[PDB]
DNA sequence: AGAGGATGTGGCTTC
DNA sequence: GAAGCCACATCCTCT
């Protein structure tokens, strides 16, 4: 369904938007899919962050895994990542031990979001 | 495949790594919208269950970390190594790479140093199933 | 206007004049006291004639639909920046929970006898 | 009456 | 000037 690579050889997840507003509800739902074989009911956890906000702030950031997909019911950034960064996720599988997987430059939020120029 | 055939080499290679190794400042994420004292009493009652949440600022790279083998522990989660200090110790899988967090929090403070040093264990015996 | 109520609040003319710091002009005027006043106790105030105090708002921002349901749904967004809050039960009554003693320079006592608040 | 979610709009500042 | 941050203004759903 348009997944994409991590930083992680066992784990995709669902596309992001670029830019996006602040504690808005996601375009599409977030997925974590993992390649390998995870056991159902593993918790899977998202976390955020950059050099201008050591750590996000999030909302709905854990799910569990379930035929191989952690289907996060609806994700949002609140912290924002400053003009023109994106923030670098962080995905985490706990299983033992624990498996992260980052992804760089996943997404921009600012307090707008994308809007069209004025005038 | 839950790790990457170049495990020691991307370590060594990868700047995401690199940066990773000299003792950074690190710091604890969980609930930043509360009170600094509640902040300090969640953060310490948690390492005591084995877990926390901690941050290198520097380049903003969250990680949700597990203080145990593979409650609470030994040399996982220090308490007396220095009064008011905490030394914590978890492995994981970042990326393909078995590794170790290592560093300290000032109980106070919230915050202090870490790195992450190779794992020649954990990644040499993640070959086994792997082959 | 028994004093710069505006501007004691902040109020520099740079941009628009903010909800709070509007109705706090209002209650420094005691041509107001008709359709907006102190209560009496702290820094609570009433409405008692909504529908103006949210026309004149919206002349006050050039904004010809304002209304109270509308002018409302502002100081419910001051809540959680605790600046205003609802006196609970009492139709139409709010309450300055910011300090303002601190930016007015008068407590409430003062400025309520300032005001001749029967 | 009143609470609070979703999202667009104009003033202003910072890059 | 673009792209950030702000404080609403509008519209609504629910109790």
């Amino acid at each position: 369904g348009e997944l994409v690579r991590t930083d992680s050889p066992n784990f995709l997840c669902s596309v992001l938007p670029t830019h996006w507003r602040c504690n808005k509800t996601l375009p599409i739902a977030f997925k974590v899919v993992a390649k390998g074989d995870v056991p159902d009911g593993t918790l899977v956890t998202v976390m955020a962050g950059n050099d201008e906000n050591y750590s996000a702030e999030l909302r709905n950031a854990t799910a569990a895994m379930k035929n191989q997909v952690a289907r996060f019911n609806d994700l949002r950034f609140v912290g924002r990542s400053g003009r023109g960064k994106s923030f670098t996720l962080t995905i985490t599988v706990f299983t033992n031990p624990p498996q992260v997987a980052t992804y760089h430059r996943a997404i921009k939020i600012t307090v707008d979001g994308p809007r069209e120029p004025r005038r | 495949p839950r790790v990457v055939p170049d495990q020691r080499s991307k370590f060594e290679n990868e700047e995401f790594f690199r940066k990773l190794s000299r003792e950074c400042e690190i710091k604890y994420t969980g609930f930043r919208d509360r009170p600094h004292e509640e902040r300090q009493t969640r953060f310490q009652n948690a390492c005591r269950d084995g877990r926390s949440e901690i941050a290198f600022v520097a380049t903003g790279t969250n990680l949700s970390l597990q203080f145990f083998p593979a409650t609470p522990s030994r040399e996982y989660v220090d308490l007396e190594r220095e009064a008011g200090k905490v030394y914590l110790k978890a492995p994981m899988i970042l990326n393909g790479v078995c590794v170790i967090w290592k560093g300290w929090i000032d109980l106070h403070r919230l915050d202090g140093m870490g790195c992450l040093e190779f794992d020649e264990e954990r990644a040499q015996q993640e070959d086994a199933l792997a082959q | 206007p028994v004093i710069p109520a505006a501007a004691l609040a902040g109020y520099t003319g740079s941009g628009p004049i903010q909800l709070w710091q509007f109705l706090l002009e209002l209650l420094t005027d005691k041509s107001c006291q008709s359709f907006i006043s102190w209560t009496g106790d702290g820094w609570e105030f009433k409405l008692s004639d909504p529908d103006e105090v949210a026309r004149r708002w919206g002349k006050r921002k050039n904004k010809p639909k304002m209304n109270y349901e509308k002018l409302s749904r502002g100081l419910r967004y001051y809540y959680d920046k605790n600046i205003i809050h609802k006196t609970a039960g009492k139709r139409y009554v709010y309450r300055f929970v910011c300090d303002l003693q601190s930016l007015l320079g008068y407590t409430p006592e003062e400025l309520h006898a300032m005001l001749d608040v029967k």
